[PDB]
């Protein structure tokens, strides 16, 4: 807004975080099967 | 009818005399902790 390499970096950085989230929702997708249900788990 | 039981998963498995009045202790309680974490 000021001013009228970093992008990639950003970027590499989204990714980073979109790997991470798809780890943490394999996981609360095995602890709502343990809370069901001998089929559920 | 003879379908239903105690000490049903393996017949004769372990040799436990306390079982019969401890295992059924201790199996409604390991059944009693899973209501608890559907509720």
């Amino acid at each position: 807004k000021g001013k009228t390499s970093d992008a990639q970096i950003f970027g590499k950085f989204d990714t980073f975080v979109r790997r991470l989230q798809k780890l943490i929702e394999i996981f609360s997708n095995i602890q709502q099967f343990n809370a069901l249900l001998e089929g559920m788990d | 009818s003879p379908n239903l039981c105690k000490s049903g998963p393996e017949i004769k498995q372990t040799e436990d005399k306390k079982a019969m009045e401890e295992f059924k202790n201790v199996k409604i309680e390991d059944y009693e902790r899973e209501k608890m974490e559907n509720l």
